[PDB]
């Protein structure tokens, strides 16, 4: 029912002159829209290009099912056990939000705590779930204890059994009534805090706050 | 036909309007949570209304105040706080843009001193009501009066010469009728569960001692005068004497009134901006009810027809 | 004009900025060196019992005006901007006149006034072969962002020089060297500039009184003649205009608040801009429209009163 | 502030030798992809 | 007041017109300014685009020594002389 | 009846008459007028 | 189109999109007066 | 020490240069909340006078970011940490009337007084995973 | 559970 | 008087010498104004509405025996502003409204009687329009008996001149004029004062406990 | 005059504080030339611009307006109605066109009214800019044909600097 | 709590009522 | 104490020193001036 | 002008206001207006627009609905609803000076016609934005908006709601009476009655001179 914010941004006004160009927003449009990316592949996460894990299909998840390998080894990072019905054949269930732990543990105690022994760092390992997140996020805690093979299956168990599941949406989007540190606390001028403050439009168009500009003299001649 | 048909849409866009509101607020199966108010505040809200009224006693003068307490690293008179937040808050921008203030709420708060001197039910029953305006998180003092027994009195008495406010006083002989709203409970974590009728307790202390007192039969005038959520009594009070204009006040004597305010008193900026941010979330709160009012309105509309 | 980060790289509006400012070049062609074959000559503005002023109009492509204060009693000169883009010729000026340069006033530390200071004093030292700074230190700001405005405006070569206020003064803790650099003369002054002590004895009788006037830059300081009625603003009242505001550290209320530090001036004092041409205090109360909205605001009961200009400053 | 690193018309009596060498064909193998047909 | 004159018609509210370049060069005093000198009249009824008005003083400037300083001459001629 | 070349403003630059220069160290300056007697 | 990715034409109108919200110059509620 | 270093991270998202729209933009995330309020009790457990400082990290904490069940977890923890029983299991009850389960890593930092989150975050003392 | 409570104040008779 | 005990000592001190000083100001004035002749000024202390009463007898023309005495009253109540956005909004400009009732002869304000509404601004007095309260016989009847509202008149300054000509005249023959708003003004600033004394006094009281 | 007094008048225009980068007029520069003549290609200009200002974003917190009116532009150019021609509309015209013709939903016609209901001048007007996407908001007046009375704008006034309309040509419409 | 009522006698006997209460609490 | 916008009220200048000797400031005004008298029981008075 | 369809008109001379009401055997309906004593707006466009409320009691649903809806051009735009436990009483109608209930409003703002007015430079209500300045006329919405029952005491609803929801909410009022028709006739008798109230009010002040 579009919710009136409580976020203190105002656009500038049209009686008073600029000034304080300490800091000075505007809009930031980037090169291409990237919304109907992969979530990990959009432009906050470039920094972990090299650490995404690498891709594994359709086809290779069905040769694999019917021909399985000794080493290499399917595991389930689903967490929502009322969430997930069926089961993908040849997998050992290992949710996500306790790999932390599972990946720290011993030989012997991991085989203790799951049942199935802690897989070689050299082995091949899969990694699926409902939209491949909680896959990205394991493999990312697989790969930081030194595990050479880390797979992860992006259209995981809904491709398989065409589920139309989804994985976890928490988006830590601030509630409307919630007002953000800078309106709130007293930590820097008062100009400084109304140029932070101000933006040139409607507060959903992703400005970016320079410093430091200066006149653009021959411009003006 | 038609009137069943617009009726049943009504009440389908009614139910899909609450469950997208429910949903909104989903945080992956736990609702919303209000917010936490400062320590020691009970806030208490008539449902269905569009204000809610917050209370905290300190039993010591002032160093029951977080701010004496800390020291870390006589028996004077008890204080009583009352906030009263309605739900007004507007952009002063957008009316004339030539000011540079993006919200502005209000909200009073009346300070009542009490027996562990005029401040006493007793004598006269002096106690100071403030309003204060919370500007992009920012509490300032709008007025503050002294008021008592003796100006009740007075203004059904002799504001004019002998027979005081014709006006005022037809208020008094009209004063409606009182209709209680069910009360719900939104008070600090941690006096959650010890008493839950203290402000009544109090109101109730309060109110029985100011009639038993002096200026007896001018009580009534006096609760009107006090009235925080009606029309009659802002005008009651208008009508008192508005206390000075701040800036026109002294810069030393601003500043140890502001001092005052938040640190001994208690009423810091962190409760304003709870206050704000409770004004926010009560108003999603009952626009909840309102969507399964409008419901039930459509629904009995269809089932009758 | 600040550092590309990689916000600033993968913005797609600051390239279209780009393009459109400066057309098919992206980068700005910044503000040359005037060339010696468009140079004028020192012009004596004032010739007075006591004091005498001499000075050129365009010393730099910042429309910057140089000044020099010659006492006529005790021989004594002194530069108030080090905006010149030719200091030798001073030299040789001061050198022929037979005069001793001994303080460089900076009203304030903005590029126009500060680009050739280490130019002037090694010249003039060298000829007198010291030269004091007169600066307010609420500049620190600007001096440290010296280089910044030189890179932007491909004043290179005075990039890469240390500015000789940064170089340990009295007020600051000298150097231990191994048993195996100070400069004495140079003055801070202090923001609370009274009518009453506030002053520099220019000799003879001569009390040169600075003011403080921020607000288009946070030290700006003033230099006020009470006896020849001449006021040496800079960058703050000039013939149809004010100082900008469009600067980091430039408040327009502030600004408006030193342009009413000048209420009380006799209406007969000529003010020579940091810039462009002579103008006096009587045609400036009476015909500029940026001091009469910072009045007729005022009037009307602005609580917070701001004017200054944001195209241009002489 | 804090400090940055300080990055790098000829005369006609420079020795006018040639800077530095080029090499962006022989780094980048462009493939032939013209618009045409 | 010093003042612009140009030939070609641009009304006031627009600058469609019945008549022609060639006429209007006449009916609005273009050619009337390219022919006279600096004795003559222009008439007042014709437009004009660029009026600017001179500043004026009180004592005359005629018979007045060009010798003075440039700072005096300056408060002179915005009409508030030293002393 | 003090003068205003007399005065204090005078000597501080102050404007005779108008808004309150806030942004001036006169104003800036932090008053307890409700100590002195306490203090000196 | 190659170094900068933008046509002129195509900057003037981002330029007067991106400055829209500042560029409204509406009507001021006339007639204040004089405090002072 | 952790109500320092919360400020430090506002400043910063208050000065970065993407300048995403506020609600996305200063909304820190609940794990690192509650990291950073898990810091925070295990230097109670030490000396129990940091209690009044939490209460005003978290008192501001929870009217700039969301309230979640796991920071309220974290809350509880540092409380507990203090020696305010009274008020920790008050707040537990809290969470129990909203509906809130309690957070099971802030369960087992609880039983485990004297490894702090960071280090447990850390490939460090595997033995105890 | 709203709808229900909001029965038990009386709101939606 | 010990912080121990009295932590707002600060406060307390404050409002001390804020007494003292509003106190030994020379510029206060102990005695009220005096009011122009035949008007009595009622006030209670504690209010911010002060009321003036007189008696008066109009003129006559055709020698209309026994010319019915009025009373006339006026209605001031100090003026109010809010500091809560003062220093972004202008200056709030400073202005005397009042009431000025006329009755015909123990009867109320607001039941039959004739309330001009005015403002005296900084340097003339302004009607902005006249209100009713009563039976009136339009020359048939009009009845007036809201109170609060009713119908105030379309404002006088668009009203037509035929009618302001009249309400002009009879005005000036009242002796109700600028010399007189000038008057109100300043007792409403003495009353205003005073109050602020009281208001200072009372949060004394108030702190202390 | 040892100190002359700066000249401030009693009484000041709102619009007179309208800030100015360099605290003069702004400069007014003329339009396309495509606004020449009053055309089938120009006469829905202040139609655009008035849907697009109602539409966008409002106020200076930038409002969202939720409802997008921009939809019933081509509908209300189809039928050749331009914003001068609504102004002429009568309720009943009003009534007809909202229901049979844009089929305007309940919350869309209560956003559009106030636009018609101030019959607000609905004439480009000239802003140092040859885009000029400013158009008169003032008050419409039925003896200047619901245009504003004040500079220019008089009957048939379609655009400010360039002509009055040719009603005679328009009627070529249909 | 402020509830209207038409009759003394009905007035007066659900007061005894109310003391009742007011008494055993 | 109670000051209007528009009015001030001028007052004398104690000497020729202006609010701020530029020239300079002896002992016992500088003890004066660090000793300013600020509320003591918000303030933390220290030696070394 | 006509009446709607089953409509009776209550008006009385002073009281600047009238009341049209109309009762079917289960739902009822009661539209209420106070025509402001400033210039109204003209109907033809080229002031305060004419709002009123409409009260519509179900028995059935044991709730009232009350809407607050303005008239332009002779149509209606429905800016508020809120609900109320009881049926329509004469205590609830706001009627005379008294308002109707008081601390309830719960309004989602379905409109966003204030907003739509301000790109189109329409000054609206509030005037100043300093309250008690306004305050001098209390108990008058027309002057007082921040004690207003029609604009809401000032406040911004936080929720707008859905044009999908927010126009089938105004079609369900439509099937009632409170029709475009309706909104006509109150626009035009609002006229009505503010011309001939100011000639009774011009009649009496010309016969008092
Ligand atoms: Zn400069
Ligand atoms: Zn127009």
């Amino acid at each position: 029912a579009d919710r009136r914010t409580r976020h203190h941004m105002m656009v500038d006004g049209q009686i008073n002159p600029r000034e304080w160009f300490n800091w000075h927003p505007k809009e930031y449009q980037p090169w291409y829209f990237d919304r109907h990316k992969f979530l990990y592949e959009q432009r906050q996460y470039a920094q972990f290009h090299h650490l995404l894990c690498h891709q594994v299909y359709l086809k290779d998840m069905l040769h694999l099912m019917r021909y399985p390998e000794p080493y290499t080894h399917i595991i389930d990072c689903r967490t929502s056990t009322q969430k997930m019905h069926r089961w993908v054949p040849h997998s050992l269930w290992l949710p996500r939000d306790e790999v932390e732990y599972a990946l720290q543990l011993s030989a012997d105690e991991f085989l203790d705590m799951y049942g199935f022994r802690k897989p070689d760092k050299s082995d091949d390992v899969i990694l699926l779930s409902h939209n491949g997140i909680y896959s990205e996020q394991a493999g990312w805690e697989w790969k930081k204890q030194f595990f050479q093979h880390v797979y992860n299956y992006r259209g995981g168990t809904n491709e398989l059994f065409g589920e139309s599941y989804s994985d976890m949406n928490v988006s830590d989007v601030l509630s409307p009534w919630k007002g953000p540190f800078p309106q709130s606390g007293v930590f820097v001028d008062k100009w400084s805090k109304r140029k932070v403050l101000t933006r040139t439009g409607p507060f959903d168009r992703q400005y970016e706050m320079q410093d430091f500009a200066l006149p653009d003299l021959e411009l003006e001649k | 036909v038609s009137l069943r048909t617009i009726a049943e849409s009504l009440g389908a866009a009614a139910a899909a309007e609450l469950r997208a509101e429910v949903e909104r607020d989903t945080r992956d199966g736990v609702a919303a949570i209000p917010p936490l108010p400062p320590l020691g505040w009970r806030v208490r809200h008539p449902s269905g209304s569009n204000y809610f009224v917050m209370t905290r006693t300190l039993k010591n003068g002032v160093q029951s105040a977080e701010l004496n307490n800390r020291r870390y690293r006589l028996s004077r008179a008890d204080v009583h706080l009352t906030v009263f937040a309605p739900f007004r808050v507007y952009d002063p921008s957008l009316h004339d843009p030539t000011v540079d203030i993006c919200e502005w709420s209000s909200f009073d708060l009346v300070v009542q001193k009490t027996v562990p001197l005029s401040c006493t039910p007793q004598d006269g029953a002096l106690s100071m009501y403030v309003c204060l305006a919370s500007v992009n998180s920012e509490m300032r003092i709008r007025s503050i009066q002294l008021l008592s027994m003796k100006e009740a009195q007075a203004l059904v008495e002799h504001a004019c010469f002998g027979n005081g406010e014709p006006l005022f006083l037809e208020l008094l002989r009209r004063r409606g009728r009182r209709r209680p709203l069910v009360e719900r409970r939104f008070d600090d974590p941690r006096l959650r569960y010890e008493e839950v009728a203290q402000p009544q307790q109090v109101a109730d202390e309060a109110a029985v001692a100011c009639s038993s007192s002096c200026y007896g039969p001018y009580y009534p005038a006096f609760e009107m005068l006090m009235d925080s959520c009606g029309s009659a009594g802002e005008y009651s009070r208008a009508l008192c004497y508005g206390g000075p204009y701040v800036s026109e006040l002294s810069r030393e004597l601003c500043d140890a009134l502001l001092d005052y305010i938040k640190g001994d008193l208690g009423v810091s900026d962190q409760l304003c901006e709870y206050v704000c941010q409770m004004q926010f979330f009560l108003e999603q709160e009952e626009y909840m009810t309102w969507l399964g009012q409008v419901q039930h309105v459509a629904n009995a509309v269809s089932r009758t027809a | 004009s600040y550092t590309p980060n990689l916000t600033s790289l993968t913005n797609q509006v600051n390239r279209s900025e780009r393009l459109r400012k400066w057309g098919s070049v992206g980068v700005p062609p910044g503000f040359p060196r005037i060339p010696r074959l468009e140079a004028k000559g020192i012009a004596i503005l004032h010739e007075s019992p006591k004091v005498i002023l001499a000075g050129r109009s365009r010393c730099n492509n910042f429309d910057s005006n140089q000044y020099m204060l010659i006492n006529k009693a005790t021989k004594r000169c002194l530069l108030v901007d080090a905006s010149d883009d030719w200091p030798d010729d001073w030299a040789a000026f001061i050198g022929a006149s037979d005069l001793t340069l001994t303080h460089v006033f900076l009203t304030h530390c903005h590029i126009d006034n500060i680009i050739n200071l280490n130019a002037f004093l090694t010249i003039c030292g060298s000829r007198q072969k010291e030269i004091g700074v007169m600066w307010c230190p609420a500049e620190e700001c600007w001096v440290q962002n010296f280089k910044r405005s030189c890179e932007r405006y491909g004043r290179f070569e005075e990039m890469h020089q240390v500015l000789p206020m940064m170089c340990r003064s009295l007020y600051t803790p000298q150097h231990l060297v191994d048993p195996v650099h100070l400069r004495r003369n140079d003055v801070l002054l202090s923001a609370a500039t009274n009518r009453a002590t506030s002053f520099i004895d220019f000799g003879n009788g001569v009390l040169l009184y600075y003011i403080f006037s921020p607000g288009h830059s946070p030290g700006h300081m003033m230099l006020h003649i009470p006896t020849e009625r001449i006021l040496f603003s800079g960058d703050l009242l000039f013939f149809n205009k004010v100082g900008r505001v469009d600067l980091p550290w430039a408040t327009g209320v502030r600004l408006a608040e030193s342009l009413r530090l000048l209420e009380a001036l006799p209406d007969n004092t000529v003010v020579v801009p940091g810039h462009g041409r002579m103008t006096t205090l009587g045609r400036e109360r009476r015909e500029n429209e940026a001091l009469q909205q910072c009045y007729q605001r005022q009037e009307i009961g602005k609580q917070e009163v701001s004017v200054g200009f944001n195209e241009g400053y002489l | 502030v804090n400090p940055d690193t300080s990055p790098m018309h000829w005369h006609y009596n420079l020795p006018q030798g040639m800077e530095r060498p080029h090499s962006v064909n022989r780094t980048f193998a462009a493939p032939f992809q013209s618009n045409h047909s | 007041v010093s003042g612009r004159v140009y030939r070609r018609f641009y009304g006031d509210r627009n600058r469609v017109s019945a008549h022609s370049t060639m006429r209007w060069q006449h009916i609005g005093g273009w050619k009337l300014l390219k022919r006279i000198r600096r004795g003559s009249l222009f008439p007042h009824n014709v437009p004009l685009y660029a009026v600017t008005k001179h500043a004026q003083i009180d004592f005359p400037n005629t018979l007045l020594d060009t010798k003075h300083s440039t700072v005096e001459q300056t408060a002179m001629q915005y009409n508030d002389p030293m002393s | 009846p003090i003068a205003y070349e007399d005065s204090f403003e005078y000597e501080e630059y102050i404007p005779a008459g108008g808004s309150p220069l806030a942004h001036h160290w006169t104003e800036m300056t932090p008053s307890f007028s409700y100590l002195e007697d306490e203090f000196f | 189109m190659t170094v900068h990715g933008t046509s002129l034409p195509s900057t003037y109108r981002m330029h007067k999109d991106i400055n829209k919200a500042q560029r409204n110059d509406r009507k001021l509620s006339g007639n204040r007066f004089k405090v002072l | 020490l952790p109500h320092v270093i919360y400020e430090d991270f506002m400043k910063s998202c208050t000065f970065a240069s993407l300048q995403n729209p506020p609600e996305e933009q200063f909304a820190l995330p609940s794990v690192l909340l509650r990291t950073l309020l898990c810091m925070a009790a295990y230097h109670c457990t030490l000396d129990a006078d940091y209690f009044t400082t939490c209460q005003m990290l978290f008192g501001r904490m929870e009217q700039q970011q969301q309230t979640t069940p796991e920071v309220l977890s974290a809350w509880v923890y540092c409380c507990t940490a203090s020696g305010r029983v009274d008020e920790a299991l008050t707040y537990a009850k809290y969470m129990a009337d909203c509906s809130a389960p309690f957070d099971v890593t802030v369960f087992s930092l609880m039983q485990h007084p004297s490894l702090n989150p960071i280090e447990v975050e850390d490939g460090s003392v595997p033995h105890s995973a | 559970d709203k709808i229900e409570k909001w029965k038990a104040e009386g709101l939606l008779p | 008087l010990p912080p121990s005990d009295f932590p707002e000592n600060a406060l307390l001190k404050c409002i001390e010498k804020e007494i003292e000083d509003e106190a030994l100001r020379l510029d206060k004035e102990e005695c009220p104004p005096p009011p122009p002749t035949g008007w009595e000024m009622y006030h209670a202390p504690g209010t911010s509405v002060f009321y003036g009463r007189r008696w008066w007898l109009p003129a006559t023309a055709s020698a209309e025996t026994r010319a019915t005495p009025e009373r006339h009253t006026i209605r001031v109540q100090l003026t109010k502003r809010d500091p809560s956005l003062d220093p972004e909004c202008d200056v709030r400009g400073e202005h005397f409204p009042f009431s000025f009732f006329v009755q015909r002869a123990e009867l109320g304000l607001y039941d039959q009687s004739i309330e001009v509404r005015a403002d005296f601004v900084d340097g003339e007095l302004l009607v902005d329009n006249v209100v009713f309260h009563g039976t009136f016989k339009t020359g048939e009847e009009v009845r007036y008996n809201n109170i609060f509202n009713g119908y105030p008149g379309p404002n006088l300054d668009e009203a037509e001149e035929e009618v302001l000509d009249g309400l002009q005249a009879w005005l000036a023959e009242r002796c109700v004029d600028d010399q007189f708003g000038e008057f109100v003004g300043q007792y409403s600033v003495w009353v205003e004062q005073q109050e602020y004394e009281m208001w200072l006094k009372r949060l004394r009281d108030f702190v202390a406990a | 005059c040892k100190v002359s007094k700066v000249p401030t008048r009693s009484v000041i225009p709102a619009d007179a504080l309208r800030y100015h980068p360099r605290y003069s007029v702004p400069r007014k520069m003329v339009l396309s030339n495509t606004f020449n003549v009053v055309g089938e290609n120009n006469r829905y200009t202040s139609l655009k611009l008035i849907l697009e200002k109602l539409s966008g974003h409002v106020g200076r917190r930038q409002y969202k307006m939720l409802c997008n009116l921009e939809k019933h532009y081509d509908k209300l150019k189809d039928e050749g109605i331009d914003w001068h021609e609504l102004k002429w509309l009568s309720r009943e015209e009003l009534i007809v066109l909202f229901d049979k013709v844009l089929h305007l939903t309940r919350t869309e016609r209560a956003a559009l009214l106030p636009a018609i209901e101030a019959k607000v001048c609905g004439v480009l007007r000239q802003t140092d800019s040859r885009h000029s996407t400013v158009v008169c908001m003032n008050r419409g007046n039925a003896n200047h044909g619901w245009r504003c009375g004040r500079n220019g704008h008089t009957n048939d006034v379609y655009f400010e600097g360039k002509a009055k309309a040719n009603t005679a040509a328009l009627q070529l419409c249909r | 709590q402020q509830v209207v009522y038409r009759s003394i006698r009905d007035c007066r006997e659900r007061a005894f009522h109310l003391i009742q209460e007011l008494v055993s609490s | 104490a109670r000051r209007k916008w528009g009015q001030k009220t001028w007052s004398p200048t104690a000497t020729n020193g202006g609010a701020a000797p530029a020239n300079g400031v002896s002992a016992q005004e500088a003890l004066q001036i660090a000793y300013r008298p600020m509320p003591p029981s918000q303030t933390v008075e220290y030696e070394e | 002008a006509h009446l709607p369809f089953n409509f009776d008109v209550c008006y009385e001379l002073g009281s600047r206001e009238f009341t049209l009401f109309s009762s079917v055997g289960s739902t009822s309906v009661l539209v209420f207006c106070n025509v402001s004593s400033r210039r109204l707006r003209s109907v033809k466009g080229g002031r305060s627009p004419v709002v009123f409320s409409a009260f519509v009691s179900m028995p059935t649903s044991g709730l009232t609905i009350e809407a607050l809806c303005c008239s332009s051009l002779g149509l209606l735009v429905v800016d508020g609803v809120s609900f109320h436990q009881g049926p329509l009483t004469e205590s609830m109608i706001p009627q005379d000076a008294h308002p109707g209930p008081e601390g309830h409003y719960q309004g989602p703002l379905l409109n966003q016609r204030s907003l739509a007015e301000m790109v189109v430079n329409t000054r609206g209500c509030i005037t100043s934005v300093d309250p008690f300045r306004q305050q001098e006329s209390f108990f008058d919405g027309h002057v007082n908006p921040w004690n207003a029952r029609s604009l809401r005491f000032g406040h911004v609803p936080v929720h707008t709601a859905k044009p999908g929801f927010s126009d089938a909410l105004c079609h369900f009022l439509e099937v009632f009476g409170v029709n475009d028709e309706l909104a006509f006739f109150v626009e035009d008798f609002a006229h009505l009655v503010h011309r001939e109230e100011e000639t009774a009010w011009t009649n009496v002040l010309k016969t008092m001179m």
